[PDB]
């Protein structure tokens, strides 16, 4: 529970700028598939420690 | 120094072991030493943990196997502190006792072995075709020629190419790589020509100027991000070793242009290239930050993209619209046609332009890293400016600016127990006078004193002043850090002052360590506790000057008169407690215990006596002035008769109420008062409250009677304002010269790109002006600015508006400060004694010379800096005649001030004064222009020849500063002079040489034997009031002790015609 | 000395920072340091734990998930 | 009632130093609370919170149950 709560207080998801860093959303949201197209990842798998 | 100097060599080729070091480069025989063999380090801020290979394994795959070690279990095991060296050690070691990298040793000089092909081959654990090749002929591995030992795996396996996994550096993450480096097999210069071309053909794809091993390589990346990542680091990397070759310093770049090359890439990458290529001078005067760098990147190519320069822009277009093609100065092109020399047959990138460099003179100041900028404005500068508009600064969280009252005294503790004396001067008290004092004393008292002066009295309490300090020695000895001080020492009384809590020396010079788990409470401490501490130390140097210890001599007493709980009866006890029998008692009429409570005068049957008294009577009860004066009378009586040496308070000290005392004192009978007023330190900054000290001397004595004393002076001088104190304003709205602003600071904050226009304005108010940006992402800077009146007087003078703002606009963006900590600002700034004794004398002057009708100029003889500005009203002309004075003819010129710039001569018949003209003398007479003191004879001399000198003028006013004789015999008995000093009988006031002091008689003496109309004047309690209003300054508590004593021995003659 | 000197400010509104200052409020990079970011105080007489958040966050509502944070599992 | 008490002791002691004619950074200029609708007891403590009475002054009042003695003065 509380890594979770640092790793969500972060964003369930993330967006590479154009500038190539992670932008994490900073919101805790449920994933769905129609965002598998948009910009955004899920952010278990950013790698970002 | 145009042509680099450089040594370029294939340093990844240097870093192949001979093919007979493989065996033992795992070092089997002993654990691996840091700094040495590894590079292990924890962020705890990060909780990353950090190792680091050193040597060839800095490049080593690893295979999974190698990945199932302990080792690499070991992060997990600690997520929050640093791996232990000892497992980390072991760990290591175990885990290079595990590999074992194929090879056959042989006897030729010429061999290397080929870490790469092995310990790849190692890490797939022989499956790939290149592990096959070196698990049947590791001899394959071993290579002379550094090419070659490639092209051997190239022909023998029939592969165009082989795509190599990069190693992350840090061997603990085990995260997905950005990239991956392809190997070509491309012996000759065509053939990497051709492989260059077709890689144009293909996605993501990037490759070095130049290649190791002279072996084509390219890298492939995952993304795009990964690809400016890449990118980015390079151009960081390239850009560090230009800086360097354009030092002229010799350098050993294992390649001559460190920057990728796109073959197929993005926009953005295609940016990166552009501005990489470009080496802009921004780069060097570090105005792009690092933190983000690839950012900084692609905003540094906007603007070359559009940039106001001609020749930068199409350059950095033509660059990018080439990005195939490698872009390099004249001078790198050089440094590769030696390469090509010494080595025919190198490879590099074929595709290349050669440009000038384009020259850029702008040189931007910057500093990233923690620390706010300290501006010093200039009153002008070469920009002009015309109707500027009003620049609005934002408002401030308290995340970022605290706005304190007060600013707290930093001070050592001695200081705190010094206090200043004043002596009687008069041998008789008329009945006239007597009645002209009490009219006085009965007029003041009736209607209250200064406001402003009750505001700051009670704005400014010693006790916050002192409080920082006092805790601070108490946080100390709490943690038992202090340790050393002598018995009856200063520094063992605030000690005492200190701690709840009895001390106790365990030998000479020691203090005893604190009993284990004991944390006693800090001592309880209300706002007369040091005052009556600095009082008591008082009496110890008035029974004899020269003592040390302050202890009380054994079988003696001390009585502090007026009393509540007074806790310092309690610190004065423990601080005593080591000498025999002692009697220590408060004594008020709402005295609790310890203190006895009692009524004075004393009850006729009570026996009241003691060795000391430090009286503190104070009836919070308004009353007639009749019953307020026979009451401190009485008060003064009984502490008299009690004690041989009374230490009285007098709450309305007038002339008339001293004078009374001192009469009374003569009506009793059989014993003679010697008497002296006096002020510790420890009292509050601005009371007027003063303790008059009794003692009784066989002698009658001579000028008994007190008549403009310095004391007195600071309270009579004091009334009833006309006006409402001056609230110091916190200012948000910069106008462009306008001149509306009450004292107080201009506060906020404004966008980096107008924060060169906010320092050009507020130029024209404040002195001087901190400013800072929060973080480097963070475009917004914090800007604080006291206004100072004195820069207010110069910028007024005339409406020319200019500043340089052409030199506050190289400060964007990483110029002008940088602080995550939040930043304490005080409303009142700390400033040393004689600055507010300055600031005094020119509100004294300035009001007088406001009064003045029709003249043409102030001529201040010796006004070093301008620093009588303030005092010369904006429409006349101002001129100085200080040698020392720097000229500043465009200054000068814009401002309307005149200067001289020479010593100006005192003689009078050389000397020339101008009719209708004020001639300021501040602290001129007594110094020489180089600084040597004029003895003073020769001080009387001169003020002489400028009263002869100006006696055919018609219209002419002088105001020669000089220092009374009177202080040396009052600071010969005080304490309290931190600044001012008596070094051989001569004042020794700031950092300033000794020098003598006139006797105000012979002055005035010599004055009216000259005929001239004379006046001498000192500054009131009124002008200290209003310095410190103005200048937003709280004169703190040494300053409090001596600045009436000061103040009234600096007399300033005002010669008249 | 009848009329009253004060400087009223809405001392609240100075509370509440910039927006830029919102990401690191938090100061996410460094361990809170005591009389700065937090004011702990144990009294033993009463036996009564006692936290105070400085700066901003002497305003602060707690989600039902932050209370379940070990934190506030501490004085138990 | 205890909200009310301990805004009275707020204004009492920053009119106490608005008084001394000390210079204050009071965020508000009339610290104590006004009621809108309450309970006698409430009206009560309003009264004596404005009258500013002399016995806080002197410390006639003991703050160890400070709306209690509050109550009392009004009754006074
Ligand atoms: N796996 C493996 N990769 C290597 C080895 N030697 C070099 N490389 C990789 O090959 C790439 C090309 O080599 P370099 O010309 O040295 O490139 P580089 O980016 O300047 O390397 P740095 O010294 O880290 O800056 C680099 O990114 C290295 O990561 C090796 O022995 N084993
Ligand atoms: N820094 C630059 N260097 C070269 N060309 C650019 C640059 N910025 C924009 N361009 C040109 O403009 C087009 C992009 O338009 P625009 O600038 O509106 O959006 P962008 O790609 O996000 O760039 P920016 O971040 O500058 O807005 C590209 O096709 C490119 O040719
Ligand atoms: N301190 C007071 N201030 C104003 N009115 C009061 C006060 N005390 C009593 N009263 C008036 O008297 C009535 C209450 O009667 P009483 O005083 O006998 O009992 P109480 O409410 O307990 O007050 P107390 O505690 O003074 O006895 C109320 O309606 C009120 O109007
Ligand atoms: C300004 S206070 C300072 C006392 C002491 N320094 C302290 O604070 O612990 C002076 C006290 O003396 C008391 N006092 C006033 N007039 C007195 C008198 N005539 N005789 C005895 N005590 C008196 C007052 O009650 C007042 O509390
Ligand atoms: C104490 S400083 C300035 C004091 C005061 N703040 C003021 O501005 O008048 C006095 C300066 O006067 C200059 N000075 C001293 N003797 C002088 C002389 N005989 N003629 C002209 N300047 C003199 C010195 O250079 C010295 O810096
Ligand atoms: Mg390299
Ligand atoms: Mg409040």
């Amino acid at each position: 529970p509380v890594e979770y709560g640092i790793f969500v207080q972060r964003g369930a998801t993330y967006t590479i700028n154009a500038a190539g860093e992670f932008e994490f959303s900073g919101r805790n949201e449920k994933w769905d598939q129609a965002l598998y197209l948009s910009e955004h990842f899920p952010a278990l798998f950013s790698d970002v420690p | 120094m145009w042509h680099y100097t450089s040594i370029n060599n294939d340093t990844r080729v240097a870093l192949d072991p001979k093919p007979n070091q493989i065996r033992t480069i795992t070092k089997p025989n002993t654990v691996p030493q840091l700094g040495t063999d590894y590079l292990y380090t924890f962020n705890s801020q990060r909780r990353s943990h950090t190792l680091r290979l050193l040597g060839p394994f800095q490049y080593f795959n690893f295979s999974e196997t190698d990945r199932g070690h302990p080792l690499f279990r070991l992060p997990l095991k600690y997520p929050s502190k640093a791996i232990p060296a000892d497992e980390l050690i072991d760990n290591l070691h175990s885990w290079m006792r595990s590999v074992h990298l194929l090879h056959v040793r042989s006897e030729d000089n010429t061999l290397r072995y080929n870490w790469m092909l092995g310990v790849y081959a190692r890490s797939t654990n022989y499956t790939t075709p290149v592990g096959q090749l070196v698990v049947n002929a590791p001899a394959i591995l071993n290579y002379s020629n550094p090419q070659d030992a490639f092209n051997s795996v190239f022909v023998a396996l029939g592969i165009d190419y082989i795509d190599i996994p990069i190693t992350n550096s840090n061997i603990f993450d085990d995260s997905s790589t950005p990239y991956n480096v392809r190997i070509w097999h491309a012996p000759t210069m065509t053939e990497v020509n051709h492989i260059l071309a077709l890689m144009r053909k293909s996605t993501l794809v990037s490759t070095h100027s130049s290649w190791h091993w002279n072996v084509l390589h390219t890298f492939h990346y995952r993304s795009e991000s990964d690809m400016i990542d890449h990118f980015a680091a390079k151009i960081l990397e390239d850009w560090r070793q230009k800086e360097k070759l354009d030092k002229g310093a010799l350098v050993e770049a294992d390649r001559v242009i460190q920057r990728l090359i796109p073959l197929s890439s993005s926009t953005y990458v295609q940016r990166l290239a552009a501005i990489g290529a470009l080496y802009p001078n921004e780069f060097t005067e570090n105005v792009l930050d690092l933190s983000r760098l690839s950012t900084a990147l692609l905003q540094l190519s906007d603007t070359y993209y559009q940039h106001a320069n001609d020749q930068l822009r199409r350059l950095y277009r033509r660059m990018y619209n080439d990005s195939r093609t490698l872009y390099m100065t004249q001078r790198h092109q050089e440094l590769l046609l030696a390469q090509i020399t010494a080595d025919p047959n190198i490879l590099l990138y074929p595709y290349t332009y050669i440009f000038t460099t384009i020259p850029t003179s702008m040189n931007y100041i910057s500093n990233t890293g923690q620390g706010r900028i300290k501006h010093s404005l200039t009153v002008t500068g070469a920009t002009e400016h015309d109707t500027v508009a009003d620049i609005v600064l934002g408002q401030t969280g308290e995340d970022v600016i605290t706005i304190s009252m007060v600013e707290p005294m930093s001070i050592a503790v001695e200081d705190m127990y010094g206090y200043v004396l004043d002596t009687p001067t008069r041998d008789i008290w008329p009945a006239d006078e007597q009645i002209e004092q009490k009219g006085d004393a009965v007029a003041l008292y009736d209607t209250k004193t200064s406001r402003a002066l009750g505001m700051f009295n009670n704005t400014v309490r010693i006790d916050d002043l002192l409080s920082p300090l006092l805790s601070l020695v108490y946080r100390t000895y709490i943690k038992g850090d202090t340790m050393t001080m002598t018995q009856g020492s200063l520094d063992h009384l605030t000690l005492c002052a200190a701690v709840d809590s009895d001390i106790t020396f365990v030998g000479n010079r020691m203090i005893a360590p604190l009993p284990e788990g004991y944390i006693p409470k800090p001592m309880h401490r209300n706002n007369s506790t040091m005052k009556m501490l600095s009082l008591y130390v008082a009496l110890k140097k008035l029974e004899n000057f020269a003592t040390n210890s302050y202890l009380m001599a054994p079988d003696t007493s001390i009585i502090l008169l007026g009393a509540e709980r007074e806790p310092a009866v309690n610190i004065l006890r423990r601080f005593n407690r080591n000498v025999s029998n002692v009697r220590i008692i408060g004594m008020g009429d709402r005295a609790v215990e310890p203190n006895i409570r009692v009524r004075v005068p004393f009850p006729i049957d009570k026996n009241i006596s003691a060795d000391f008294i430090i009286c503190d009577i104070n009836s919070y009860e308004d009353q007639s002035f009749e019953s307020m004066f026979s009451e401190t009378i009485s008060v003064v009586t009984t502490c008299a008769s009690a004690a041989t040496r009374a230490l009285v308070k007098i709450n309305h000290p007038s002339e008339y109420m001293i004078n009374s005392v001192i009469e009374r004192l003569s009506q009793l009978g059989g014993v003679f008062y010697h008497t002296a007023l006096l002020k510790t330190a420890s009292q509050n900054p601005y009371s007027y409250e003063t303790y008059i000290y009794i003692t009784p001397i066989a002698a009658a004595v001579r000028f008994p009677f007190y008549s403009n004393s310095a004391m007195i002076n600071r309270y009579m001088t004091a009334v009833a304002d006309d006006e409402m104190p001056i609230i110091p304003s916190i200012h948000t709205v910069i106008k462009g010269h306008s001149n509306t602003y009450s004292p107080g600071l201009f506060c906020g904050c404004v966008d980096v790109q107008s924060a060169p226009l906010a320092l050009s304005q507020l130029k024209s108010y404040c002195s001087e002006a901190t400013t800072w940006r929060v973080d480097s992402d963070d475009n917004l800077v914090n800007i604080i600015a006291r206004i100072d009146p004195a820069r207010i007087a110069l910028e007024f003078r005339t409406r020319s508006n200019t500043s340089a703002y052409h030199e506050y606009q190289r400060y964007v963006p990483n110029g002008l400060g940088f602080k995550v900590r939040k930043t304490r600002e005080f409303r009142y700034m700390h400033r040393e004694v004689t600055f507010i004794h300055k600031l005094m004398m020119y509100a004294l002057i300035r009001e007088q010379i406001s009064l003045t009708e029709n003249m043409t100029q102030v001529v201040s003889i010796g006004g070093r800096n301008l620093a009588d500005i303030s005092v010369v009203p904006l429409n006349m002309k101002y001129v100085v005649i200080d040698p020392a004075t720097r000229i500043e003819t465009l200054t000068q010129e814009k401002k309307n001030i005149e200067v001289q710039s020479r010593p100006f001569q005192f003689d009078a018949a050389n000397m020339d004064l101008e009719n209708n003209s004020i001639y300021l003398f501040i602290a001129v007479i007594m110094n020489e222009p180089n600084g040597a003191a004029t003895p003073a004879r020769m001080q009387m001399d001169k003020i002489r020849n400028v009263a002869t000198a100006m006696l055919t003028r018609t219209n002419c006013v002088a105001y020669i500063s000089f220092y009374e004789a009177g202080i040396i015999t009052r600071l010969d008995q005080s304490t309290a002079h931190k600044t001012i000093r008596v070094e051989e009988g001569r004042l020794k006031v700031a950092n300033y040489v000794p020098v003598d002091t006139l006797v105000e008689a012979d002055v005035t003496l010599m004055l009216r034997d000259i005929g001239i109309t004379h006046e001498i004047i000192r500054p009131s309690t009124p002008e200290l009031i209003d310095a410190c209003s103005n200048y937003g300054i709280r004169l703190g508590s040494t300053g409090g002790a001596v600045l009436d004593v000061f103040n009234h021995y600096s007399p300033v003659i005002k010669l008249v015609r």
